[PDB]
């Protein structure tokens, strides 16, 4: 098997099997330790960000792929927002600060 | 310039308690209503869990009831029903919220292990319940009065009372009351009356008690909260779009459970609001309160009241509280893995034909991977259109877009990774090489890092899209530049089984053949020869060749001249480049040789030779293996002959003992272990028979009669190479296949004689059955283990990262071979090699400084220290490392896939665990020295004897073997009463008798000389007469203390050794004079009146394992029988033993106040009663606490302690692991340490050793002159160690995720990241590798101006 | 205080007990151990340099 | 007499307990970290679990309600004639107020000048368009005898005047509007009685015993004020300072003798009053309730599976109990059991069929449901297998194809939570495909069709391009009418329609018209 760009999940934006055009690799923990050994941080992020969890890092990593740019504009993934809203949903108030 | 409001990239993050108004601040309306869709045109309710007015649109930019659809339209509310016209993706952000009636207790808050609300007012939790649950009445502020203020009351206590006093008196019932509770309290004068409160009553549990909960309110008065907020008055609603309505097939729809209790939440509120305005009797609104208190529970955490279950289905629904947790033990989000774009996987296989940079993908595989590449590619060259073209081109695979594709595949690597990932070479970089086919083909000499078989293992590709990826990966990942174990130097890259196999059969000998004796003049002609069939492969023959030498500095040098070889291994020499030695390939190559061939050709060429020659070598292993027609037949098997014998003999054994058993002269447990022995014995018989009928079995001849060499059989070319089989196994196809055991454990005394080339009857079967099925089991169950062990190990270490260069620490640990038994089971160049010097070691010859100071020991170094005789090396270690908050390069090391020293922002502890956990799932009476050198006695006190001999008074004794290079070679420990027949500074040779004694014997003996008096022993009550029955030679044996008599018990029995005169010898240069007493059940030697000498003995006293050791270790925990230590050194004593147990009273010679003990004595003693011992000496024996070691002995001592044992546990299964890793563990084990003194921070408290460290250090200087406290290193297991992060975020992944977030909460955590974990889990750069630059600079503009 | 070294079960630990007196540390340990099922090894008095 | 011995003894029968239990009974030596983490591995080797007052409500108000003493056939009759007693006290209290049937007068001046209709007026007094015409100006008749008599022979008509107000029956609504007109009247009344003895207590130094002397009685005139203060006592000198702000506001609190037509002094006694009453009737009527308790619950049990939670029936049951008190009159006869039993099955079944639904259906719809379920039942086994899907309703009065969608929105969704094959982590809602996000490659060919738009647009001339784009949405907001481009073009009309009909021959051609060709797919 393998995948490119596919469709995505509604509650988390997620890779997800997609009319039998097969979901992507799930990266694990100990994926995640391994590129962590290893000096590099940019990998793991365009791993964990822009190639999965990020709904507008996807695309906007995809335009620059055609246009022959190869870059990664990052953000949060949907993942931490969504945590940030379910634990905000109780009685805690998280928030991010500075500049 | 303006600081900033709206949204730039943000730093760390904060968490706290929320207002009411904070929480409308979120809320974009109210949700008034239960309702969800129109249930006909499903649309969303206005003022329902889904709207478009309180939350968003249904479509992008349109409005809902449709009036304004133009994109154009943005800003505008609609006036039919108010929605501001915006992408849907709103619907995923506005928040909402809900007035409640009566006020709700926050579930978290209140049930969480200490109760929040309850230990910030001093209540208990049961009482906050039942005043919840309106049971009963609670006064708040009793003003001047009869009763206080958190006392509770009842009705008819609560109505008397209000008969007395209606005013200057207030008590209330349910939420309401709590919240009037934590309303009303002044955290400010509770605060001093607890600091008054604090300085008066002394006693441990109560001011520890009290500074432990003033403490806590002080924080809580810091961190900006409110009681008042632990009492929800809004509740805040979740976004639609996280909760979904979303249809489906058929129909039928699917939502969260959220929408369930939502939806009851919201109806049971109106239900109250209604009820307040019906004026319902109390008995019904209570009711209400109460079910309206449930409901918002059930919402934020079920299963802590009633666990509700959701509509039409059984199953509980899951709350927010299960929405943040999670499931699968402990996992949030990325952790346990996600999905991930760009990435693909298949079954692997070979292609020797590669190189050890690249990789075989699949064409269609590549295609669709590289997909968008290709898109782009092509439209930027003009071959395609637009985009769109582009698709419909790859789609309909026009034959231009496979040369089209080549060129993106050409410097792009690609990641290629395995299912069980452990160590980081799990994950490897390689070079796209476009293959027909759907399988993957890997590089066989990788093989071994994946841990990958051929036997249908699949492997996962991924790419590296953005170019600090694809740089990341080649520089980084890619398979060349790791050549290295990160567990220890050694290659990774080494042959595995064909090609060894080649070498072997190329680098081997025969003794005669074509072309023996002739010479050739070079490597060219020696190929030359063997390729026409004129000269045999293996021969005897003298060839011309050049070696070089890089000897010369910097330089190569080169010579030539005549080498005795083989045609083989002179044509293998066409291979081995440079520098090398011609001897490197002069042998017969094992797995070994060829090994430390490639290791050699790293450390002198460099990294591009040492690849060059790997690939070169797998070429030529594989293409002579191939020409070699190695192969496995029947006949390769050979029986040993005598076998038969052999086993009948033994079956004459058991039945020799089958007749005893009989005839009653030997017992059942004696005739079981007999036989067993005696079987267990013939196995090595057969054994040791058919490996010497197999090894040099071959018998040929050369111009002559008979000469025998080392078998060409082919199964044997194949264990002695190291292809693969091994002794063991070999012994399992020809001789008999060891003895097999029954489930209960205990083994069967019927052996399996039969192997597997003779056929096996069931019986054999049936029990080998037993065997097989426990050995699957285990395997699978250690895997697990092995897992669970590199889990708690990251989770230890992770954010540790090598932040400063050198901090210039002279500080370090001593090493020096293990010197383990007999010979050195570790040397020394190995735990010195890559590791910087403390301090400038020196020459026997002193002035004379040849490694100066700090300076990382390589090859040539360490060669130096070898030329030298030196036995020790002081060198830095991580544990030592000054270094705050990380570690120095200078300190942890060089090792790593690269030769060179670490580098700065490399991630240790990960690589550290990770090289831990890999290899473990492979894990489970005299002294004679064996070598000649010179006697050395390290550390003992001794006495000569009237034989002339020389007995040990020291329990605490060392037998070194020191040569004449000066080299430490033999190490053995002397017990108590050991006759030496040598002395310091002796001579001895190999196998000579140096030590002897007993072991059932603990000998007393006698420093001085003379008559032996009797003092405090009387017959009947301390001492019994007892004369032997067989010689007539008697002692009165001494009568323990616990069955003596009635006033017999409270006596001292001694031997008290008298001169001529009859007065008291003294111990030598002392004023103590000398008596030694003796223990119970110690027998006599000499009576009263008789003479004796020295060395003469006064009476003579009679007397796990494998991977789940290593967690015990690294948990550090205290064994079952640990062994007791003195806590003080001085004199031991005995006094009057009690309730079963026996006091100890240690005597210090220096001070004061002498320590009593409780010690068992079941337990058997070891310290002499009568003589000092020294802090850290061994009052019993059996294992050692670690925290034992830490306290009595030391920092230094425990580390030792813990990496000697681990490495105990390793090197007995064969596998390398370097000290550093365990030494990093370690480093984090001790962390913690708890303060002593004062000054600065609080008495009693646990704090990390680099925080108090950087403020005592501090406060040395300026400050007060040194106000600084001192404190005490404390041992932390590994998982206690791990629990212990100042990220919130971090903790709230592998740690319980309720506590977490709600300890985090009430104390206004503030997570400024600076971790690993924690900006994984947030998805930003690691600060660290390549993000650690990144994360430098930021943390320089924070803090600053 | 006093450390007394309680085993049972499958492994042992030592916990604090605190008291005025060795002798007593040993009863208030018994009192407060034994008849759980639990076997009193040892007794140790705190020693702590300071 | 052990502490730890009850915590493992608790620990062993049982054999299994939580961590907070644990945490309950320690050591009286055992506070701190590794003193507790240890001894739980202590027990966690043998009786190993980790993880009055019983909690839920089911049992406390089960209890609480278990208390109270049930009722006596007399007794309902006492708390009735109580009931009684109390209500239309409050009646009077409203009959007796002169804007109460001023109010009524004026609003039925308006039913008659078309500004409001009858049903928001009254009910009907004691029973007609022109009865109540007719009876209305008894009413109002009844007023204009007694609005004469304002110079000791009125406390004779004001009672007739009650007797024909009373017998009207008024609009729920209206009748607590009245209420509350009254007693924030008395709330103002309140507001400048507090005013004014502030300026004297809390001010101007002076005894209520003294003040509240002259204050009854009068409070409107100056006797207490102009005639006051030259007394020579302590506290009248001191009574010059804010002599103008009583004196100021005094006026409104004599005004509301003339907006009420009453005195100050019979305000407050007839709102006084009507509280009296009011307070009585609840606290009878409670009572009642309190009484009638079990009765919810009895019935309750029968619904209890239909999708709400047993104390949500058994509150909405109490709320129909809470209605059956409010209507119920002994004088009628009615057993009050059999009575409250149909309210409150109504209550219950009303409740069931709105809030035990994710999507809430009218309750026609639930009926009609139901009645299909019936009838699924009888030709169950009697066709064999089961009635086709197209044969239901025949007997049902209605068109029949109703019977699809009926049959579909009234399966409840199913819970997005619920685990999925594999019974791995993996659940319903994890499979779910977002199909309203635009798909990566599209939005890429969507950027360059803009761009490529673009450029086939920079080709045509300055006007033509205008034009084209001022047609379309093309690089500008809103899309313009034909019209509006003539008006920002100048030249207008059919001109504008013509250019563009030019402008697209002109990219008609394979060669402007090729590049975006594709896009056509
Ligand atoms: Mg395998
Ligand atoms: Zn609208
Ligand atoms: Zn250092």
């Amino acid at each position: 098997h393998a995948r490119s760009t596919g469709s995505y999940s509604l509650v988390t934006q997620q890779p997800l099997g997609g009319k039998a055009q097969f979901g992507g690799q799930r990266f694990g923990e100990m994926e995640v330790w391994a590129l962590e050994a290893y000096g590099a941080a940019y990998t793991l992020q365009e791993m964990l960000t822009v190639k999965s969890d990020d709904v507008n890092g996807r695309t906007k990593m995809y335009k620059n792929i055609v246009d022959g740019n190869h870059q990664m504009e990052p953000g949060m993934p949907e993942s931490f927002n969504v945590l940030l809203k379910e634990i905000r949903s109780l009685g805690i108030n998280i928030e991010l600060e500075d500049e | 310039l303006k600081a900033q409001t709206k949204t730039e990239e943000f730093d760390a993050i904060k968490i706290a308690l929320a207002s009411p108004d904070m929480i409308r601040s979120w809320s974009f309306g109210e949700v008034k209503k239960p309702e969800t869709i129109n249930y006909r045109t499903f649309k969303p309710e206005r003022d329902g869990l889904f709207c478009a007015r309180i939350f968003g649109p249904v479509k992008d930019y349109e409005c809902l009831c449709g009036k304004y659809k133009r994109l154009k339209h943005r800003g505008v509310i609609c006036e039919k029903c108010g929605v501001e016209v915006t992408q849907t993706k709103v619907r995923r952000e506005r928040m909402g919220h809900i007035e409640l009636a009566s006020p709700t207790a926050h579930i978290w808050f209140l049930k969480s292990l200490p109760s929040r609300i309850g230990l910030l007012l001093d209540m208990p939790l049961r009482d906050i319940e039942r005043v919840l649950y309106f049971e009963s009445y609670v006064v708040i502020e009793g003003g001047m009065t009869n009763l206080e203020r958190q006392q509770i009351l009842t009705e008819e206590q609560y109505l008397d009372a209000l008969e007395e006093f209606g005013d200057e008196f207030d008590a209330k019932m349910g939420a309401e009351a709590i919240q009037a509770l934590l309303k009303s309290m002044d955290l400010e004068q509770e605060c001093e009356q607890l600091r008054e409160e604090l300085n008066e009553t002394n006693s441990e549990t109560k001011r520890k008690k009290l500074t432990k909960r003033i403490k806590l309110l002080e924080a809580f008065v810091q961190s900006g909260n409110k009681p008042e907020w632990m009492i929800l008055t809004v509740l805040p609603v979740l976004p639609p779009d996280l909760r979904p309505l979303v249809p489906l097939d058929g129909g039928r729809f699917a939502t969260s459970d959220l929408n369930d209790l939502y939806r009851r939440v919201i109806n049971r509120n109106n239900r109250l609001k209604r009820l307040l305005d019906l004026a319902a009797p109390d008995i019904i609104v209570r009711n209400e309160k109460r079910m309206l208190q449930e409901a918002v529970d059930a919402l934020l955490d079920n299963g802590r009241r009633g666990r509700a279950i959701t509509g039409s289905n059984k199953r509980p629904l899951k709350s927010l509280a299960d929405m943040i947790k999670g499931k699968q033990g402990r996992f949030r989000q990325n952790l346990l893995g996600k999905r991930v774009d760009y990435s693909g996987r298949s079954v692997i296989t070979v292609g020797p034909y590669l190189r050890l940079h690249q990789c075989g993908l699949p064409k269609k595989m590549a295609l669709e991977l590289f997909k968008p590449f290709i898109y782009g590619k092509l439209e930027l060259r003009g071959l395609a259109t637009t985009i769109k073209a582009a698709k419909k081109m790859v789609e309909r695979e026009e034959a231009v877009v496979w040369d089209i594709l080549d060129e993106v595949i050409r410097e792009h690597p690609v990641l290629l990774n395995r299912a069980p990932t452990l160590h980081r070479l799990g994950i490897q970089a390689f070079e796209p090489v476009l293959i027909e086919g759907k399988a993957i083909q890997l590089h066989p000499l990788v093989c071994a890092a994946y841990n990958a078989d051929f036997d249908g293992d699949q492997m996962a590709v991924h790419v590296p899209l953005t170019l600090e990826a694809q740089l990341e990966a080649r520089a980084l990942m890619m398979s060349t530049n790791n050549i290295l174990s990160p567990a220890n130097g050694e290659p990774i890259i080494v042959p595995s089984q064909d090609v060894v196999l080649g070498l072997y059969y190329m680098t081997r000998d025969c003794v005669n053949a074509k072309g023996e004796g002739m010479v050739l003049t070079g490597p060219k002609e020696a190929e030359r020869l063997y390729r026409s069939g004129l000269a045999s492969l293996h021969a005897r023959v003298k060839v011309r060749i050049t070696e070089y030498e890089k000897d010369a500095n910097g330089e190569l040098v080169a010579k030539t001249s005549l080498k005795d070889t083989t045609v083989g291994r002179a044509i293998l020499w066409m291979i081995v480049p440079k520098g090398l030695p011609y001897s490197i390939v002069n042998q017969a190559l094992g797995k070994k040789a060829i090994s430390k061939m490639l290791n050699t050709c790293y450390r002198i060429l460099g990294l591009k030779p040492t690849v060059i020659f790997a690939d070169q070598i797998m070429y030529t292993g594989f293409a002579y293996a191939a020409r070699s027609g190695a192969s496995v037949g029947i006949d390769d098997m050979v029986i040993p002959e005598k076998k038969h014998e052999i086993i009948s003999e033994a079956e004459a054994e058991v039945a020799e003992i089958q007749e005893q058993f009989q005839s009653g002269l030997v017992t059942a447990g004696e005739r079981y272990n007999k036989v067993i022995d005696i079987w267990a014995a013939a196995n090595d018989r057969v054994s040791k028979a058919m490996m010497d009928n197999l090894q040099t079995e071959t018998v040929i001849n050369r111009d002559g009669q008979e000469e025998k060499q080392v078998s060409f059989n082919s199964i044997y070319m194949m264990a002695d190479s190291g292809a693969r089989g091994s002794a063991a196994q070999i012994r399992q196809l020809a001789g008999m296949r060891g003895l097999m055991a029954k489930p209960d454990g205990s083994i069967i005394e019927t052996p399996i004689t039969a192997n597997f080339r003779e056929g096996l009857n069931v019986l054999q079967y049936f029990i080998s059955t037993h065997g097989a099925r426990k050995g699957l089991a285990d395997t699978a169950l250690k895997t697990a283990n092995s897992g669970y062990l590199t889990r708690r190990l990251v989770d230890v270490a992770q954010d540790l990262v090598v932040t400063e260069d050198d901090c210039g620490t002279h500080e370090g640990i001593m090493m020096t071979p293990v010197i383990e038994g007999g010979d050195v089971k570790e040397p020394l160049r190995d735990r010195v090699l890559g590791r910087v010097t403390a301090e400038d070691v020196l020459k026997p010859g002193t002035a004379d400084i040849l490694v100066p100071r700090n300076t990382l020991l390589h090859e040539q170094w360490c060669d130096l220290l070898e030329e030298n005789s030196v036995d020790a090396v002081k060198v830095r270690s991580v544990v030592s490392c000054d270094t705050d908050f990380g570690v120095c390069a200078h300190c942890y090391g060089r090792d790593l896939a690269r030769g060179h020293i670490i580098n700065k922002g490399e991630a240790i502890g990960v690589i550290a665990a990770q090289s831990i956990g890999e290899p473990g799932t492979q894990l489970t009476s005299s002294i004679q020295v064996k070598n000649k050198g010179s006697i050395k006695l390290s550390n003992v006190k001794s006495v000569v004897n009237s034989s002339g001999k020389l007995v040990i008074t020291s329990r605490n004794t060392e037998l070194k073997l020191i040569d004449e290079f000066g080299r430490t070679k033999e190490s053995y420990k002397v017990p108590y009463g050991a006759v030496l027949a040598k002395g310091d500074g002796e001579q001895v040779a190999g196998g000579e008798t140096v030590a002897n004694w007993d072991p059932h014997t603990m000998p007393v003996i006698t420093e001085v000389s003379g008559f032996v008096r009797f003092t405090d022993m009387i017959d009947g009550q301390t001492i019994t007469r007892q004369t032997d029955e067989l010689t007539g030679l008697s002692s009165l044996v001494v009568l323990d203390s616990a069955e003596r008599t009635a006033g017999g018990k409270d006596l001292r029995p001694a031997l008290k050794i008298v001169d001529a005169q009859g007065n008291d010898v003294l111990i030598p240069g002392t004023d103590m004079p000398a008596q030694y007493f003796l223990p119970g059940k110690a027998i006599v030697q000499l009576e009263d009146g008789v003479q004796i000498s020295s060395g003469d003995t006064l009476a003579r006293i009679p007397q796990t394992g494998g991977l789940p050791r290593v967690a015990d270790l690294f948990e550090a925990r205290r064994p079952k029988e640990p062994a007791i230590l003195a806590e003080i050194s001085g004199i031991v004593s005995f006094g009057k033993e009690t309730k079963g147990k026996r006091r100890l009273v240690i005597t210090p010679v220096d001070g004061s106040d002498p320590y009593e003990e409780m010690i068992p004595k079941w337990r058997q003693l070891n310290v002499f009663e009568g003589e000092r011992v020294e802090r850290g000496d061994v009052i019993s024996d059996g294992p050692e606490a670690p925290h034992d070691i830490l306290r009595l002995r030391g920092v230094h001592a425990v580390t030792r302690y813990i990496v000697n044992e681990v490495q105990d546990v390793y090197r007995l299964q064969g596998v390398k692991i370097n000290d550093k890793h365990i030494e990093v563990i370690v480093r984090q084990m001790l962390r913690k340490a708890t303060i002593v003194n004062a000054g600065s921070s609080d008495f009693l408290e646990g704090e990390q050793v680099e925080y108090s460290r950087v403020k005592i250090a501090n406060r040395e200087l300026e400050a007060n002159g040194k106000v600084g406290a001192t404190y005490s290193r404390d041992l932390l297991g590994i998982t206690k160690a791990s629990l212990a992060t100042e990220s919130f975020i971090s903790a709230a992944s592998f740690q319980e995720t309720t506590r977490v977030l709600t300890e985090a909460a009430v104390a206004g955590k503030r997570d400024e990241l600076r971790g690993l974990k924690e900006n994984v889990i947030v998805g930003r750069l690691i600060p660290a590798g390549t993000g650690y630059a990144y994360h430098q600079d930021r943390m320089r503009r924070r803090a600053a101006g | 205080k006093f450390w007394a070294t309680v085993e049972s079960s499958e492994h042992s630990f030592e916990v604090p007990i605190y008291a005025e007196t060795l002798d007593e540390a040993l009863e208030l340990a018994e009192w407060q151990y034994v008849p759980a099922g639990f076997e009193v090894t040892r007794v140790r008095p705190c020693v702590a340099p300071k | 007499q052990s502490q730890l011995k009850l915590l493992v003894t608790r620990g062993k029968e049982q054999g299994y307990l939580t961590y907070a239990e644990v945490n309950d009974h320690l050591p009286e030596d055992i506070v701190d970290s590794d003193q507790i983490e240890d001894i739980i591995q202590m027990i966690n080797d043998m009786g190993i679990q980790v993880m009055g007052r019983t909690t839920d409500p089911v049992r406390m108000y089960m209890r609480e309600m278990g208390t109270v003493e049930l009722l006596t056939r007399e007794g309902e009759i006492d708390i009735a004639k109580r009931i009684e007693d109390g209500i239309n006290q409050v009646q009077c209290s409203v009959a007796e107020y002169p804007e109460a049937i001023t109010y009524l007068l004026e609003q039925y001046d308006r039913v008659e000048a078309e500004e409001a209709r009858l049903s928001d007026l009254i009910t009907g007094f004691v029973d007609d368009p022109e009865l109540a015409r007719e009876k209305f100006a008894e009413l109002r008749a009844q007023y204009v005898v007694t609005r004469d008599t304002i110079k000791a022979t009125a406390q004779e008509e004001i009672l007739k005047l009650s007797e024909v107000f009373k017998q009207f029956r008024l609009v729920p609504k209206q009748f607590d509007y009245l209420v509350n007109s009254m007693r924030v009247m008395m709330d103002r009344v309140r507001t400048q009685e507090r005013l004014i003895m502030k300026l004297c207590v809390e001010q101007c130094k002076m005894p209520k015993k003294n003040f509240i002397t002259l204050f009854t009685g009068n409070e409107t005139s100056d006797t207490w004020f102009n005639a006051a203060i030259a007394m020579n006592k302590p506290w009248s000198e001191k009574l010059h300072d804010v002599s103008e702000e009583v004196h100021r506001a005094l006026q409104k609190l004599q005004q509301i003798e003339e907006e009420t037509g009453l005195t100050i002094e019979q305000v407050k006694d007839i709102n006084r009053r009507m509280s009296i009453g009011e307070a009585k009737a609840r606290r009878a009527k409670k009572e009642m309730v309190e009484a009638n308790l079990r009765l919810v619950i009895s019935i309750a049990k029968k619904y209890t599976n239909r999708g709400l939670q047993f104390l949500d029936l058994i509150q909405e049951g109490n709320i129909g109990l809470m209605k059956a008190v409010d209507k119920f009159e002994y004088r009628r006869g009615y057993k009050f059991s059999t009575y409250a039993t149909w309210w409150i099955r109504q209550a219950i079944t009303r409740s069931i069929a709105d809030q035990a639904r994710t999507i809430r259906i009218p309750v026609h719809m639930i009926e009609t449901i139901n009645k299909l379920n019936r009838i699924s039942r009888q030709m169950l086994q009697e066709m064999g297998r089961e009635p086709t899907p197209e044969e239901l309703a025949e007997r049902m009065l209605m068109p029949e194809d109703k019977i699809r969608k009926v049959l579909k929105i009234a399966k409840e969704p199913i819970s997005m939570e619920t685990p999925i094959g594999d019974d791995e982590d993996s659940h319903l809602g994890d499979f779910i495909e977002d199909t309203t996000l635009e798909l990566p490659l599209d939005s890429a060919t969507t950027e360059s069709l803009r761009a490529a738009t673009h450029d086939v647009l920079a080709g045509l001339t300055a006007r033509e391009a205008k034009v084209l784009r001022m047609r379309f949405g093309i690089d500008m907001n809103t899309d313009y009418t034909l019209e509006e481009v003539g008006k920002q073009f100048d030249v207008t009309r059919e001109r504008i329609r013509q250019i563009e009909a030019k402008a697209l021959r002109k990219l008609r051609h394979p060669s402007r018209s090729e590049v975006l060709r594709s896009f056509l797919d």
